[PDB]
C-alpha cells in the first residue's frame, strides 16, 4: 500500500519470503490506467513467466 | 437518526457587500425548524475557474451537503461537470442556461419565450435587439431563429462592442423610419447606464417603443424615460402587494437583528428574492428529508475532489430528488422545478408604462402563454 | 546548464488520431535529427487521451501532467473545456499551445495556432456584393463569426437569415433546404463542423441544389479536404479557403515522409494531413524554437520545487513561466501553414490563406487573403 | 429629505392628558416608521415609543409601557402620544423621528418642544472651543462592542437646546444626506470619532454618541462644541 514494493506471499504456509522494490516505478495514482484506482503496477504471468507492467 | 442536527451548506458569493448576502442571512435567521443549516460562505471571483474550483473542492472536503452560489459564462460548464460527477447539488439564482445537469437548481425562470410572445402580441416585424455578450447568447439565437421562421428584420447590437458614435448612427437609422422598435436584453446594473446613455444624448417621444427583457421592472429608474412619448414594456416576477411578499418584507423591515453591508432598500432587486427563495427551498427540502426518515448524514469524511475513481455518494440522488420535488409559495411566487432542474409552472406580470403610470396588461404562463388582462 | 530533456504535456480529444500521429512524427523528427543544433535537447511528451468528461476529466489530466513537471502543455479543447483549461494554464503560469478554435477572452499563457476566419469571410462577402443570404452555423467553436456577421449586416443593411443547425437531422435538413428554396434564397454561408458540413452537403445533393444558380461559401480552413465531386458536375458555385499550400517545399518535404509512413505504426497516415495536423506540426516546431531560444538566453528552465498539487491553498505560479510565455510570443518561424508569428494576445498575426473556387475541372485558386493586405485577386 | 413638524409645546393641568402633533410633511410613515423619543432637560434621550410602518402593532417605552399610548396613522402621517397622571418629571421634550435605516436623508427628527407640568458611553473632551475653519476630534468610549453584526452600530446626533436634533454620522459608513457634514466615522473606531474639518459657526452644537448595538438606542452625555472667538 502506497509504495512501489512487490510482495510475494504464500497461500499455503501463510508467511513472507520476498519484499522487493520495483525500480523506477510510480505509485499512489501516479501512472494508473484510464480508470485509475491505484492500478500503477500490473502483475501478470504467461507461458514464459512472470511479468510486470508499470511506467517510468 | 433520520437527519443530522446540523447540516453544513456551502456558499460561493461574488463579494461580501451585497443585497443577496443580506437576503441569505435574513432567510437563514427566519427559519426555526429543528433541521439547522450551518453556512460556510466564501468570497470567490466568479470569472476564474481555478479559484472557483479550489473553493468548490475545499467545501466538498469540508463536508457540505449543498452549495448556494453564483456562476458566469466561464464557470457554468465546470460547475455542471463537477456537480454531475460528485453528485453535489448546486442552487443558483444566476441566469438559466440550456447546458446543465439535474444537480443544478436554477431559481431564475427563463424569459426567452415570454419575450417572443410579447413581440408577437405587438406585431413587431423590424426591430433592434441590443444584447449583452456576457449574459448568455441562447436568447439571441432564439430571437434570430424566430426571425428566420417569421421573416423578421432584427438588427443585433452588442453593448460592449458598440461605442457612442455607433449608437448615434444606429439611432439615426432608427429615426430614418417612423416606427422605432428596440428590445433590450441586459442586466439592471448595466441597463441603468444604458438607459442613461439613451436619455442623455439620444432622444425619444411619439414612438420609440422599448421592450426591456428583464425579470425586474421596478428595479430600474424610469423617471428619465418618463415625461415623454416613449412606451416601455417589461416583465415583473415579484410584486410587493400580495399577502406573502408583503408579510416577508414587513418582517424584513422590522428586524430585531440589524443587517450587514449598508442598506437593504433603495430599489431592492429581484436577485435578493431569488436568494430568499433558494434558502427556503433548501430548508423545506432538508425538512422533507428529515420527515421521510431517509438517512442523509455522512458515513466518513469526504476525500479529495480529484480522485480518479470518483464514486458518487448514495445520499446525493436522494438530496437531489428532495430538492427537486418542492412546491411552495415564496417571494417570487410558486417555486417548482421540473425533471431538468429548472423552474417551471410560474407566471410573469406584464407591465406597460405609457406616460401615465404603471399598468398591468396581462400575464404569461408556460401553458396559457400570454393572456391579456 | 540547460537540461538535456525538457518535459512537455499533451492533452488530446476524442477523434484525434491524425493530429496525435502528426505530433508523434514531429517528436520523432526533432529527437532523431542529424543536426546537433536542431536538437540540443530531447522533448519528453506526457500524453493524455481522455475522451473528455468535461472539466472534471480536463482538470484531472492537467493535474496529472502538472505533477510530472511539464513546462508547456500542447492541449486541445472544446466549448465545454476551453475556460477551465485556459484558467488553469494562466493561474499556474503554464503555457498552453492549442491548434483548436481561436478565442478572445483568454489573453495570458495561451498561444492559439488556428487563424481567425472572420476577416476573410467578411472580405469575400463584400467583394461578392452579397446583401441577402442564409448563414447556417453551429456553436461548437464560439460566437465570433455570428457576431461579426450580424454586426456587418447591421452596419451595411444586409439581410442574413441565421439558422443554428446543431440539433438538425437529415430530414430536417431537407425540409429547411426546401423551405429556403421556396423563399428564393440561393446564397449560403456554412460555418459548421467537418461531419456536419459533410452531412449538409450530402443533403444538398440529395434535394438537388448542387445545380447552377446556387452559391455556397464554406467557412473552413481546409477546402481540398472536402469531398466536392457532385458539385463540380452540377455546376454550383462553391468558394472556400485553404491554409496549407501543398505546392510549398516544406509541405511536400513532409508529404514525402507521410506517404512513406506505416499505417499500422502511424495510424491516420493513410490520408493527406488536414489543417489541424499541420497546425499541430507547426506547434511542435514552435515549441522547439522557443526552447532553443530559451537555451540561447541562458535561462535554466526547471520545475523542481513547483511540482505538486494544483489546488493548493496558496497559489504557487511558476517563476520562469512568464519568461516562457514572453519567448513564446516572440517567435517567427516558417512552417506548413506559412508564416507563424504571434502578437501579445497569443493570436495568429501575419498569415496568408488561399481563396479557392470550384470550377468544371476542380478547385481553382482565385485569390489570397492576407492580414494586412486584405483580399488580393490574381 | 422628509420634513417633520412638531409644535404646540405648553404646560397642562395636574394629571391632564397631553398630546403632541407630529406631522410628516413631504413623505409618509409607510416608507419609514415614526418613533417618539423623550429627553429630559440636561439628560440623555430615551425611547418613548416605537411604531410600525404599516400601522399593525406599536410598542412603548421600556421604562413606562402602559403609562403612555402612542397612536400613529401612516396614510395621514400623523402621530399622537397620550398619558395619564403626568408629573413634573414626566413633562420632558418629546420629538418624533423617521426611521434612519431606510436612508441617510430619512434621519430627520422633529422640531420638538418641552413642557412644565440602553446605551452607555462617555465622550471627551466635554468642554471644546475652537476657531472657525479648525479641525475638531472627539472620542466617545463605550463599554459595548465597537461594531455589531460586522458593521458599526453607533451614531452621532448634533442636538441643540430648543432646536431639532440631526444625525451627522451613522454606522461609520453613511454620513448625513442633503447637507454633508465633514465629521463622520471612519476606521476601526474602538471609540467613536469624527474629524470635523473645516469647522463653522453653523456647525456648533452638542454632539451625543448613541450606540444602536446595545438595546435600546439611548443618547449619552455627549460632548459640547462651540465657536471660539
Ligand atoms: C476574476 O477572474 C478573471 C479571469 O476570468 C479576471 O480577468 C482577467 O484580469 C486580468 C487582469 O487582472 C487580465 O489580464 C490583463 O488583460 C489585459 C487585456 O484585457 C492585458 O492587456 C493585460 O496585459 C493583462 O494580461 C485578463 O485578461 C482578464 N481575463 C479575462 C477578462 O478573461 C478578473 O480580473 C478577476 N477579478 C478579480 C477581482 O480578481
Ligand atoms: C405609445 O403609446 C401611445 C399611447 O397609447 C400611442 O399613441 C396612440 O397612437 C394611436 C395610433 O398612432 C392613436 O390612435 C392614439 O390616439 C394614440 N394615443 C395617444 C394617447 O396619443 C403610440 O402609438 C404608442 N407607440 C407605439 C410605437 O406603439
Ligand atoms: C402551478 O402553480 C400553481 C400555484 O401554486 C398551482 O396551483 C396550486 O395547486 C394546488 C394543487 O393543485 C392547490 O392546492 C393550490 O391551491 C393551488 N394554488 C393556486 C394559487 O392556485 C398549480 O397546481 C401548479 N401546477 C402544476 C402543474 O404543478
Ligand atoms: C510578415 O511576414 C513577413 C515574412 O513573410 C515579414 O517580412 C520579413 O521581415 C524581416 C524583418 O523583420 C526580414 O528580415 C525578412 O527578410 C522578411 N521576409 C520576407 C520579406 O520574406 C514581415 O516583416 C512580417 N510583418 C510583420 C508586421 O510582422
Ligand atoms: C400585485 O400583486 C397583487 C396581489 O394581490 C395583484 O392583485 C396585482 O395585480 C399585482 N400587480 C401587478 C402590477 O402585477
Ligand atoms: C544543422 O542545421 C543547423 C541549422 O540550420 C545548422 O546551423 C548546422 O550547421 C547544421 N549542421 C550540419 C552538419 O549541416
Ligand atoms: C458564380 O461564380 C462566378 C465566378 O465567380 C460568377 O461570375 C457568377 O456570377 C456566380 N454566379 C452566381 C449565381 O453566384
Amino acid at each position: 500500500f502506497q509504495s512501489h514494493i512487490i510482495i510475494r506471499f504464500d497461500l499455503k504456509t501463510e508467511t513472507i519470503l520476498k519484499t522487493r522494490s520495483l525500480d523506477y516505478a510510480g505509485y499512489n495514482n501516479m501512472y494508473h490506467y484510464a480508470w485509475g484506482g491505484h492500478s500503477d503496477i500490473d502483475l501478470m504471468v504467461d507461458e514464459n513467466g512472470l511479468w510486470a507492467v508499470y511506467a517510468t | 437518526a433520520n437527519f443530522p442536527n446540523n447540516i453544513q451548506i456551502g456558499g460561493l458569493f461574488p463579494n461580501q457587500q451585497s443585497q443577496e448576502h443580506a437576503a441569505f442571512r435574513f432567510a437563514l435567521s427566519q427559519l426555526t425548524e429543528p433541521p439547522k443549516l450551518l453556512p460556510q460562505i466564501d468570497i470567490v471571483n466568479i470569472s476564474d475557474s481555478f479559484e472557483m474550483t479550489y473553493r468548490f473542492c475545499s467545501q466538498f472536503s469540508k463536508g457540505v451537503y449543498a452549495i448556494f452560489g453564483f456562476y458566469e459564462r466561464r464557470t457554468v460548464n465546470m460547475l455542471t461537470s463537477f456537480c454531475g460527477a460528485l453528485h453535489v447539488c448546486f442552487i443558483t439564482p444566476s441566469f438559466p442556461v440550456d447546458t446543465s445537469n439535474q444537480f443544478v437548481l436554477q431559481l431564475r425562470p427563463e424569459l426567452q419565450e415570454a419575450l417572443i410572445s410579447i413581440i408577437d402580441h405587438y406585431k413587431w416585424q423590424t426591430f433592434v435587439y441590443i444584447y449583452d455578450a456576457d449574459r448568455g447568447l441562447s436568447v439571441l439565437q432564439r430571437v434570430l431563429d424566430t426571425a428566420a421562421e417569421k421573416n423578421w428584420q432584427v438588427t443585433a447590437v452588442n453593448i460592449l462592442t458598440t461605442t457612442e458614435e455607433g449608437y448615434r448612427m444606429l439611432f439615426q437609422d432608427l429615426e430614418k423610419k417612423k416606427e422605432r422598435l428596440v428590445v433590450v436584453d441586459c442586466e439592471s446594473e448595466r441597463l441603468n447606464a444604458i438607459l442613461g446613455q439613451i436619455v442623455k444624448l439620444e432622444k425619444n417621444g411619439i414612438g420609440y417603443h422599448y421592450i426591456l427583457a428583464n425579470l425586474g421592472f421596478m428595479d430600474i429608474d424610469l423617471n428619465k424615460f418618463k415625461e415623454s412619448g416613449a412606451n416601455v414594456t417589461g416583465f415583473q416576477l415579484v410584486n410587493y402587494t400580495d399577502t406573502i411578499p408583503a408579510r416577508i418584507m414587513q418582517q424584513w423591515r422590522t428586524s430585531d437583528s440589524r443587517d450587514h453591508t449598508r442598506v437593504d432598500w433603495k430599489r431592492p432587486k429581484y436577485t435578493s428574492a431569488l436568494t430568499y427563495d433558494g434558502v427556503k427551498v433548501m430548508a423545506e427540502a432538508f425538512q422533507s428529508l428529515r420527515r421521510q426518515r431517509i438517512d442523509i448524514s455522512r458515513r466518513g469524511n469526504a476525500g479529495d475532489c480529484l480522485a480518479n475513481p470518483a464514486v458518487p455518494w448514495g445520499q446525493g440522488i436522494d438530496i437531489q430528488r428532495a430538492l427537486q420535488q418542492v412546491r411552495f409559495e415564496g417571494l417570487t411566487g410558486n417555486v417548482q422545478f421540473n425533471e431538468k432542474g429548472r423552474r417551471t409552472n410560474y407566471t410573469l406580470h406584464v407591465i406597460e408604462m405609457k406616460h401615465d403610470g404603471i399598468r398591468k396588461i396581462g400575464y404569461w404562463n408556460e401553458d396559457d402563454k400570454f393572456v391579456p388582462a | 546548464a540547460f537540461p538535456s530533456s525538457v518535459q512537455i504535456g499533451g492533452l488530446f480529444i476524442r477523434n484525434t488520431d491524425q493530429e496525435y500521429t502528426a505530433f508523434r512524427l514531429a517528436i520523432f523528427l526533432h529527437n532523431t535529427s542529424p543536426n546537433a543544433s536542431e536538437a540540443p535537447f530531447n522533448l519528453v511528451p506526457h500524453v493524455d487521451n481522455i475522451e473528455t468528461a468535461n472539466s472534471f476529466a480536463v482538470t484531472n489530466a492537467f493535474c496529472s501532467q502538472y505533477s510530472r513537471g511539464v513546462f508547456a502543455i500542447f492541449g486541445l479543447y472544446d466549448k465545454r473545456s476551453v475556460h477551465t483549461l485556459t484558467s488553469f494554464c494562466s493561474a499556474l503560469h503554464i503555457s498552453l499551445i492549442t491548434p483548436s478554435f481561436p478565442t478572445e477572452g483568454e489573453s495570458q499563457f495561451v498561444l492559439q495556432l488556428r487563424p481567425s476566419l472572420r476577416g476573410a469571410l467578411l472580405s469575400l462577402l463584400d467583394h461578392y456584393e452579397w446583401n441577402c443570404f442564409v448563414f447556417l452555423y453551429d456553436t461548437d467553436r464560439g460566437y465570433s463569426i455570428l457576431q461579426a456577421i450580424m454586426e456587418k449586416a447591421g452596419q451595411n443593411g444586409w439581410h442574413v437569415s441565421a439558422i443554428c443547425v446543431e440539433n438538425f437531422n437529415d430530414v430536417s435538413y431537407r425540409q429547411l433546404l426546401e423551405e429556403l428554396d421556396r423563399r428564393q434564397e440561393k446564397k449560403f454561408v456554412i460555418d459548421c463542423e467537418i461531419e456536419r458540413l459533410q452531412n449538409i452537403l450530402e443533403q444538398i445533393v440529395s434535394v438537388g441544389k448542387h445545380v447552377k444558380g446556387y452559391h455556397y461559401i464554406i467557412a473552413n480552413l481546409g477546402f481540398k479536404d472536402i469531398s466536392l465531386e457532385r458539385f463540380i458536375h452540377g455546376g454550383a458555385n462553391v468558394t472556400g479557403f485553404q491554409l496549407v499550400d501543398f505546392n510549398t517545399p516544406m509541405v511536400t518535404k513532409l508529404m514525402d515522409r507521410w506517404k512513406k509512413l506505416d499505417q499500422r505504426e502511424y495510424p491516420g497516415s493513410e490520408t493527406p494531413p488536414k489543417y489541424t495536423s499541420a497546425l499541430t506540426y507547426d506547434g511542435v516546431l514552435v515549441m522547439a524554437e522557443t526552447f532553443r531560444s530559451l537555451r540561447r538566453q541562458k535561462i535554466d528552465i526547471s520545475r523542481r520545487g513547483n511540482a505538486g498539487d494544483c489546488l493548493a491553498n496558496p497559489a504557487a505560479p511558476w517563476g520562469q513561466g512568464i519568461d516562457m510565455e514572453r519567448t513564446l510570443k516572440q517567435v517567427r518561424i516558417q512552417g506548413l501553414t506559412g508564416n507563424v508569428q504571434f502578437d501579445h494576445y497569443g493570436r495568429r498575426v501575419n498569415y496568408t490563406m488561399d481563396v479557392f473556387e470550384l470550377k468544371s475541372t476542380g478547385p481553382r485558386k482565385v485569390g489570397y487573403w492576407n492580414d494586412m493586405d486584405k483580399l488580393v485577386l490574381i | 429629505e422628509v420634513k417633520l413638524l412638531e409644535s404646540g409645546g405648553g404646560l397642562v393641568q395636574p394629571g391632564g392628558s397631553l398630546k403632541l402633533s407630529c406631522a410628516a410633511s413631504g413623505f409618509d410613515f409607510s416608507e419609514y416608521w415614526m418613533s417618539w423619543v423623550r429627553q429630559a432637560p440636561g439628560k440623555g434621550l430615551e425611547w418613548i415609543g416605537e411604531i410600525n410602518p404599516d400601522s399593525s402593532s406599536i410598542d412603548y417605552t421600556p421604562s413606562l409601557k402602559d403609562k403612555i399610548i402612542i397612536s400613529r396613522d401612516n396614510a395621514k402621517k400623523t402621530l399622537y402620544l397620550q398619558l395619564s397622571k403626568v408629573r413634573s418629571e414626566d413633562t420632558a421634550l418629546y420629538y418624533c423621528a423617521r426611521p434612519r435605516g431606510n436612508y441617510v436623508v430619512m434621519d430627520y427628527w422633529g422640531q420638538g418642544t418641552s413642557v412644565t407640568v440602553n446605551i452607555v458611553l462617555t465622550q471627551s473632551p466635554a468642554s471644546l472651543a475652537v476657531s472657525l475653519g479648525q479641525r475638531a476630534t472627539i472620542s466617545c468610549r463605550a463599554s459595548e462592542s465597537v461594531d455589531s453584526y460586522g458593521s458599526s452600530f453607533v451614531h452621532w446626533y448634533q442636538q441643540k437646546p430648543g432646536q431639532p436634533p440631526k444625525l451627522l454620522i451613522f454606522l461609520a459608513s453613511k454620513l448625513e444626506s442633503g447637507v454633508p457634514a465633514r465629521f463622520s466615522g471612519s476606521g476601526s473606531r474602538t471609540d467613536f470619532t469624527l474629524t470635523i474639518d473645516p469647522v463653522e459657526a453653523d456647525d456648533a452644537a452638542t454632539y451625543y454618541c448613541q450606540q444602536t448595538n446595545e438595546d435600546p438606542y439611548t443618547f449619552g452625555g455627549g460632548t459640547k462644541l462651540e465657536i471660539k472667538r
